[PDB]
Parts: C-alpha cells; structure tokens; sequence
RNA sequence: CGGCGCCCGAAACAGGGACUG
DNA sequence: CAGTCCCTGTTCGGGCGCC
C-alpha cells in the first residue's frame, strides 16, 4: 500500500516480444525452484495466452558461489523503456571510483521486491520458464514487484536507496558509492582491513532496513593502459624491417606524426626475408622518435557522454586476449591485455566470457556505462556456450565479428 | 440464463479497432444447407446465441479439404476478425522430438471431443463473432448470431485451449507427481511407470477430473492400439520409429522429384545412419523452373544407391534413460558431409543425423567438425537438456593445433577421440617465422576495372623473375594469381611476400577446401610444400623489391 | 495459412578491401 | 569529402520433408 511509478514504452514501440532460447535441465530446475517461491513471495505471478509478450531469462551462479541467481535478459526491454532513464533521471558518475585502492561491488538487486510495480506496466515484464523438449508449455510469469536487471527498476528505487545510504554516507564522507542496475559499487582508500569492516558495516546499513546481499574487490588504481609498443631487436631482419614498417604504417592512422620514411628505404632491393640489415643512424634515429611519439597521448581523444562506447577484443593466442575501448575509430578511451583466465589454454569461449566481463567492468567504474562488444567468434558457438561462463547480473551488447589478423598487432 | 463451465480468459482488441462487416466468397453449394438446422442445435447447448440491435457485424466464409472422415466437419471465416484481434503468445512452440522421451510403462491416448466448442469464449468479447453464409442457393435475405464458445478458424482458439486446459490438468498433477501428461492439440498422452491395472484406475479417475470441468472422455480410447501415429512417428512405450518411407523410383527426373526427395532423406536422418544428400542436391544449383528437367549424375545415383540399402532394413530409436550419460559419434562422410550418432547404451540409438552444410568461400575439416559438434550440441540441448559426450575422427593433437592457432575463439565441450578413419587431418601449416635459405618471392597482381585485364608475377631475392598476361580478370584475382605462381616456381621451402590483405586472409585460415578453382590450386599447391611463410607489407611504401614487383605488374 | 528441419537463390541487406581528380 | 567495382557473410525469401 504504497504508490506507483507509472511507467511507458518509449513512444511508438510495443512491449517486447522476444524468444526463450532452451535451457539445459540444470538451469530449469533452479528456476523452477526459483519462481514457486518468488509467487510464493507474490514477486511474479502466472499469466495467460492474453499476453504476448515475452523476455528472455536463464540461470547463473555468480563468482565463487554455489548459489543460482534467477537472471532475465531485459536488454530489448530497456531499449524500449529507454527514453524513461536516460532523460527523466540522471545518476552522477562519481570520477573517483575509478581512482580509488579498492573498490567492492555489493549485489543490492533483492532490495528492489520492496517496491510494487505500475499495473500498466506490468504485461512488459512476462518471461517463460521453458521445458526440456517442449514436453510441458512454458510456465510463464510477469514481475509484480521491481524486477531485478531492468532499468528502470535501479532508477525508481533511487529515491529509497538515497535514503538507506546517506547516514554511512554522512558518516564516513570520504568513501564513494555508485550504483549500476542490481549491483552497488563501493570504494575507498581505506586499508582492506577497515574496508572489509566499512563494507560490513555497509551490509547491515540495508541488512536492518530490509535487504539481502548473496572477492567482489577490485583495485581501480592499479588499473594498467596497455600502451602500443615496437620491438626491441638488437639486429634486424628485412622481415622484422617489414613487420615493424607495417605495424608502424598502422599506427599512423592513430599517431599523425609517424613517419616510416627513413626505416622504409632500408628495404631497397629485392632481399631475402632473413638477410639481417643493419639500421643506418638516420633512420635508427627516425624510429627513435617514432618510439616517442608513441608514448604520448592522442589529440582530441576525451569521452563524450552522448556517444556509445565500443568493445573490440582480440585472441592473441596462448591464453592472452587484447582489448580497446573507443566511440570513434582511432580515437581509443582505453586499451588492455588479459592473460591467465579462468579456461586459459583449455576454452576460447570461456576466457572470452570472462573478457567481456572484465571489460563491461571497468566500463562501468570509469563511465558508468557498459559497452558494446565486437566479439571475435561466430555467432552461434558464442550464442551456444556464452550462457554457462556468465557471472555478471548484467548484459552487454554485442555483434559478431570476423577478422584475418592484420590487428593482431596490438599485441607483439 | 445459461450455464458456466470453466474459467474465462480475458481477451482484447487491437486499441483503436472494431468488429468487421463482409460480403461472401465462394465455397462448395451441397454441404451448406445441413447448418440451417445444426445452428438450432448449439442455441440449446449454450454454444451460441442471438441478439437483434446490438452487431454490426457479417462474417464470410473460405475453407481447405481433408481426407479420412466417416462424418463431414463444418466451418466459418473470421478472417477479418482476426486481423483485428489482440496477438497472443502461441502455445506450441513446436513439439517434443520422440527421442527425448524416458521410457513409460504404460501409455494411453484420450481424444477429446468437442475440444474446441467445450471452451467458454470470453463473456465481453462473445460480441464480434456474428456471421452469415448460404442457405441451400438462398431465397429470402435472412438472419444472424453471435458464438459462445471457441469458434473454429479463431485466432485464439488453440492459444486459449491450450492454455485452459493446462490449467484444469495442473491440480490432478500435483496430487499424482509420477504421472505423466503431455497435450497436442485435442489429445492427450498419459504414461506411468506403475502396475498395469492401476495405470488404467488413473486413467478413469482423470477421466472424471476432466469431466469435472465439461470435457467429454469416450472409451474408443485404446491402450490397445500402439503405436499411436503422430507426425511420422510410431510410438510404443519401450521403442520409436519414423513412419514408413517411400523413395520415388523414377526414371523421370524433374527437379520438384529431388525436392520432394531429399526432404525424405533428411527426414529420414533422424533415425536411418548415413544419409548423404549431397550429390543430390548439386542439380539444385541455379535452375529457373521448378517444374524443370534435370539428369542424375553417376555420383549421385551410386549415392542413392547406397541411401537406398540403408532404407532397406527397418530400424528403431531408444528412449532416454536420465541415470545414464549422452554419447555422440560424428563420422566423416567426405565432401563435407558429416553423420552422427547419439546413443546411451552402446549400439541402441535414440536417433541420427546428418550435418552437410558448407558454410563459406573457404573451409575446412577442423571448421566443420566445429560446427557439427555445435550443431548437435544445440539439438542435444533442445531434446535432452544437457550436452553429451562427443566422439570425434579427430586426434587431441589435431585439434589442439587448429583452435590455439586459429584467430576466432572456437571450442569444443568435453569429448575424446575414436579412430575411425578418415581421421580428419591439418592437410597443411604456415610457418610462423621466415625461412632461412628459401627463395623469397615478392608477388603482386594488378587488373584494371574498365578493360577487365592484367597481369600477375613475382620478383626474387635470387633475381628470378615472372609476369603473365590475364584476361577478364579483377584486381583481387591477381593477387590470388601472383602467390598462385610463386608457389608453382619455388622449391620446398618458399618465402612469399604478398600486398594483398585480401590474399593474406584467406589463405592464412587454412582452407581445405573452395569454391574457387584457384584457391584449390592454391591449397593444392601448399599442400605439397614442405615450409611455406607468408608475410604481408604495406602497398606503395616504396618496400623491398615490393616496389619492384609493383611496377612490372601496374605497367 | 503457421511451427520445426532442410536445400537453393542473392532480386536484397550488412562488413571489409580496392580504385576513380 | 562522394561515388564506381570486388569479395564475403548474414539476413531474408522461396520450395521441399513432418503436422
Ligand atoms: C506423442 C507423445 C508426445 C510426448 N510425450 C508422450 C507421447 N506419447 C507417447 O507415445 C509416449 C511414449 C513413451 C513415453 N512417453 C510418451 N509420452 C509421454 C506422456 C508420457
Ligand atoms: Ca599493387
């Protein structure tokens, strides 16, 4: 008996109508097991043929966590409430999250059943729990309440959530809170010891005032730019001579003041690619000042919030993976190199899901946004696997690519 | 008043719509005038009714013919309703593929009778479905109705069945947990685990809670009658089959026969080991007229030969067995064509498939096999909800080398190797790292776009030189045709030095295999090399005797 | 007429390369 | 800066097979 923000489908769109992909027995069960309860909670309740529409949904266990957490794909749904979040309420992106020694994120998203949802609203939300082979129809529900991983769920909690927050808030000032969809992130240069506690002492701020919370750490500060590099040789190869030139005829279209003229008119001749050239001094000098060059950062290249932001990632091989953040070709927010995930030498689709977390993850602490990805797989061998390495009570966007490698050379 | 047998389900209209008004279309002038009167049957049932005033509303009339009926069915046409009426979310979302069953000790049909009309409309929108159509010819202008029930040819009559019928079912479930139920359209399928008399107490005592509700049960019903036949099956509680297949023998050949054809064999696939269809499917290839003539080749009989003795003895499917593991065998069948089997017990099948489907310019066995293996994860997902065990012609070192190298992620799930040859193979490997003491040849092509004509060649480190004239031609192809050559005029090891982004891409994935004669030549080529590098430079940068070779081939 | 599987086509869509002064 | 082509892959459309 509280009131309702009334909520609309961004003008001239219809509520989604999207596919339930199938799901492995596992993961039906735990919804099933899920959903009784959630109706049991008058969370969700059943729904009829009446309503046709449809979100995806599908289970996950978080990191490090035995415990299977009900997951919804609201991403169609939150294109078409979109115009409600973005220009009704504003959330400020704290520009020192990211510089803080730790950084935990605290899944609030349980806080948000609180909250009874429009009536209106609601046919939007419907989800089906599939069967295994089609042997029972969907069980199908729609959400009463706020709905975990919608956008518009965060943004009429916000209100309430200010208020549960501002007495840590006043009371420990200098720590910064932001809050992205079901999850919170917390950070502060308080030595881990009293930040474990601060975070505790977090957890009962909203464990008293209603919530459940099922390491999270991050450590923005530490976070490294991978910056382009050229060889260091000793001797070069006419093969080396030519890698290098390209690599470096690349990099121009990112750094202007590149020049390969001098390094280019060693290969004169028509040479074997193993013959070892010397490098003149006036060309060893050129290449001397293009390593500079490439220290250095990049004209006009500065976040616009308007813009979205790109994900490129590339498979290195041998268990690393490059990535570059950018909203205009050329124009790189960031740049950076994996090694070691989790599948490293055993699953390619592995490591690259754990790679669009990582990467989706410092989106979120730097701009506040989650990027877009261009995922170096075929469409199905990701859109088959990507369901069992996910972790995250988000989804990023993302569109398949395929390229031959002449931009492998990010990385050496 | 009338009565009221079970709950209603609220439907709408597309916001800012309302009822139609139509002029009749033609159907058959015989079986019209037996309605005159059925219509005065439903008024006393409660499956229809009357009011003067109130519709602006006419309905015409369009209709399909059916084969097999003792007794002739009735119909009406709310086509232009049903435009104008709400979506809903359909309720089949296909059906249950027989393999994905777990073995029932019993198992019994109930067909129910008036299934569509022994469903309440929706009070509010009962409304809009007043309708007329022909007497016998006609005679004096007439009269008119509205439907209290699921009209047939609705919209929402399956959707709204469907889902009701569900929900009466949903409570006798919970109160027996071992049943088993499953619902395809007016049908019912019940099966147990339980003693065989005490199966057929419950299939009484459901009769009864179906009833309950209005729903009529008859004991026409047989239990002694499977296998049931339902959409090419034969279902019988302990084994399945496909429904019997008859192969075209003949002689005259047009391409709607091989049409008609391979969706047999590919229907046949599910069940019947090592369909190919292949060479049957090369005649398809850019024909104008469906109704065309077409010949067999000798390659596609001799294949339809040895498809013809697999038919030949009959076969059957397993059931699922949950305690039990998944496995599935995938054998090469050449021309990139490929056969699986997926079994639990060793020799029993739950079913077969083939998967023939070349994807690209440019492939090969490691991208294929990738593929299957995909393809049968996700039907093995859909049927049995999990991923079985694979058993694959591919040795873990094959493989191992293919996706670590290969620059798209790529994976396959847990699996283990079976020699059973073909084995597939790497047929080659690019060098990683230039080769010492091979002739480096520098290659360029270059074509002009009006005349469509050019020439391809090379330039070595040794002073070697070659240039060819090529007509008709695209600048692409040059470059393709420049290493073409390079590899023809180099010893066992070569260095290649190539432009061409373009050449460079495709060559480095490896292929196996083309659509274009001379990347086959090409791989062809590179497959009796011992060491070949291949390494890419920027176009007019003035590089090595890339410069070189650019002039002698732009000239 | 719809669902699933499939075979073909590319009339179309998209991406990337290349030339045109 | 825009407009020609060349090449490849991914939507879609056709038409079978099972309803
Ligand atoms: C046609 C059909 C479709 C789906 N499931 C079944 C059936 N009918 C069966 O013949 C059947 C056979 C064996 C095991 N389950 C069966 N059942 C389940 C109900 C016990
Ligand atoms: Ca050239």
């Amino acid at each position: 008996p509280i009131e309702t923000v009334p909520v609309k489908l961004k003008p001239g769109m219809d509520g989604p109508k999207v596919k339930q992909w199938p799901l492995t027995e596992e993961k039906i069960k735990a919804l099933v097991e899920i959903c009784t309860e959630m109706e049991k909670e008058g969370k969700i309740s059943k729904i009829g043929p009446e309503n046709p529409y449809n979100t995806p949904v599908f289970a996950i266990k978080k990191k490090d966590s035995t415990k299977w957490r009900k997951l919804v794909d609201f991403r169609e749904l939150n294109k078409r409430t979109q115009d409600f979040w973005e220009v009704q309420l504003g959330i400020p992106h704290p520009a020192g999250l990211k510089k803080k020694k730790s950084v935990t994120v605290l899944d609030v998203g349980d806080a948000y059943f609180s909250v009874p949802l429009d009536e209106d609203f609601r046919k939007y939300t419907a989800f089906t729990i599939p069967s295994i082979n089609n042997e029972t129809p969907g069980i199908r529900y729609q959400y009463n309440v706020l709905p975990q991983g919608w956008k518009g769920s965060p943004a009429i909690f916000q209100s309430s959530m200010t208020k549960i927050l501002e007495p840590f808030k006043k009371q420990n000032p200098d720590i910064v809170i932001y809050q992205y969809m079901d999850d919170l992130y917390v950070g502060s240069d308080l030595e881990i010891g009293q930040h474990r506690t601060k975070i505790e002492e977090l957890r009962q701020h909203l464990l008293r005032w209603g919530l459940t919370t099922p390491g999270y750490e991050l450590h923005p500060d530490k976070w490294t730019v991978q910056p382009i590099v050229l060889p260091e040789k000793d001797s070069w190869t006419v093969n080396d001579i030519q890698k290098l030139v390209g690599k470096l005829n690349w990099a121009s279209q990112i750094y202007p003041g590149i020049k390969v003229r001098q390094l280019s008119k060693l290969l004169r001749g028509t040479k074997a690619l193993t013959e070892v050239i010397p490098l003149t001094e006036e060309a060893e000098l050129e290449l001397a000042e293009n390593r500079e060059i490439l220290k250095e950062p990049v004209h006009g290249v500065y976040y616009d919030p308007s813009k979205d932001l790109i994900a490129e990632i590339q498979k290195q091989g041998q268990g690393q993976w490059t990535y570059q953040i950018y909203q205009e070709p050329f124009k790189n927010l960031k740049t950076g190199k994996y090694a070691r995930m989790r599948g490293a030498h055993t699953n390619d689709v592995k490591q690259l899901t754990e790679a669009v977390q990582k990467i989706t993850t410092e989106s979120i602490v730097i701009w506040g946004k989650t990027p877009k990805f261009k995922l170096p797989i075929q469409k199905e061998t990701w859109e088959t696997w990507w369901t069992e390495y996910w972790q995250a009570t988000w989804i990023p966007e993302w569109e398949f690519v395929n390229t031959p490698p002449l931009v492998k050379l990010w990385y050496q | 008043v009338p009565i009221s047998p079970i709950e209603t389900v609220p439907v709408k209209l597309k916001p800012g719509m309302d009822g139609p008004k139509v002029k009749q279309w033609p159907l058959t002038e015989e079986k019209i005038k037996a309605l005159v009167e059925i219509c005065t049957e439903m008024e006393k049932e409660g499956k229809i009714s009357k009011i003067g005033p109130e519709n602006p509303y006419n309905t015409p009339v369009f209709a399909i013919k059916k084969k097999d009926s003792t007794k002739w069915r009735k119909l009406v046409d709310f086509r232009e309703l049903n435009k104008r009426t709400q979506d809903f979310w359909e309720v089949q979302l296909g059906i249950p593929h027989p393999a994905g069953l777990k073995k029932k000790k019993s198992v019994t049909v109930l067909d129910v009778g008036d299934a569509y009309f022994s469903v309440p409309l929706d009070e509010d929108f009962r409304k809009y479905t007043a309708f007329t159509i022909p007497s016998i010819n006609n005679e004096t202008p007439g009269i008119r109705y509205q439907y209290n029930v699921l009209p047939q040819g609705w919209k929402g009559s399956p959707a709204i069945f469907q889902s009701s019928m569900t929900k009466i079912l949903e409570p006798f479930k919970k109160q027996n947990p071992d049943i088993v139920i499953y619902q395809y359209m007016d049908d019912l399928y019940v099966g147990s685990d339980l003693e065989i008399g005490q199966h057929r107490t419950k299939i009484e005592e459901l009769r009864q809670h179906l009833l309950r509700w209005g729903l009529t049960t008859p004991d026409k019903k047989h239990q002694k009658e499977p296998p049931f036949l339902w959409m090419g099956y034969e279902l019988h509680p302990d084994k399945w089959t496909v429904q019997p297949i008859v192969l075209p023998e003949k002689d005259s050949w047009t391409v709607n026969d091989i049409c008609k054809l391979v969706g047999k064999l590919n229907w046949a696939s599910q069940i019947y080991p090592g369909i190919k269809v292949r060479q049957l499917s090369k005649l398809l290839r850019g024909t104008k007229a469906l109704t065309e003539v077409i010949p067999l080749t000798e390659e596609a009989e001799l294949e339809l030969a040895e498809n013809r003795e697999i038919l030949k003895e009959p076969v059957h499917g397993v059931y699922y067995d949950p305690s039990k593991d998944l496995i599935a065998e995938i054998q090469k069948q050449g021309q990139g064509q490929w056969t699986y089997q997926i079994y639990q017990e060793p020799f029993k099948n739950l079913k077969t498939g083939k998967y023939a489907r070349m994807r690209g310019a440019h492939t090969n066995d490691v991208k294929q096999l990738t593929e299957a293996v995909q393809k049968i994860t996700t039907e093995s997902i859909v049927i049995w909800g999990k991923t079985p065990k694979f058993k694959l012609p591919i040795q873990k070192e094959t493989w191992e080398t293919w996706w670590t190298e290969y620059w798209q992620a790529t994976w396959i799930p847990e699996w283990e190797f079976v020699n059973t040859p073909p084995l597939v193979k790497l047929w080659y490997q690019l060098e990683k790292e230039p080769i010492v003491g091979a002739e480096t040849f520098y290659v360029d092509g270059a074509a002009n776009r009006e005349t469509k004509l050019g020439k391809a060649g090379y330039v070595t480190n040794k002073g070697r030189q070659k240039v060819v004239p090529l007509t008709n031609t695209t600048n692409q192809k040059t470059e393709l045709q420049a290493i073409y050559l390079a590899l023809q005029d180099s010893g066992l090891e070569v260095n290649i030095v190539t432009n061409s982004q373009y050449a460079l891409g495709i060559i480095q994935a490896q292929p196996d295999k083309s659509e274009s004669e001379l990347v086959n030549q090409i791989i062809e080529q590179l497959i009796k090399k011992e060491k070949v590098y291949l390494a890419w430079v920027p176009a007019h940068k003035g590089i090595g005797g890339n410069e070189q070779v650019d002039k002698l081939v732009s000239a």
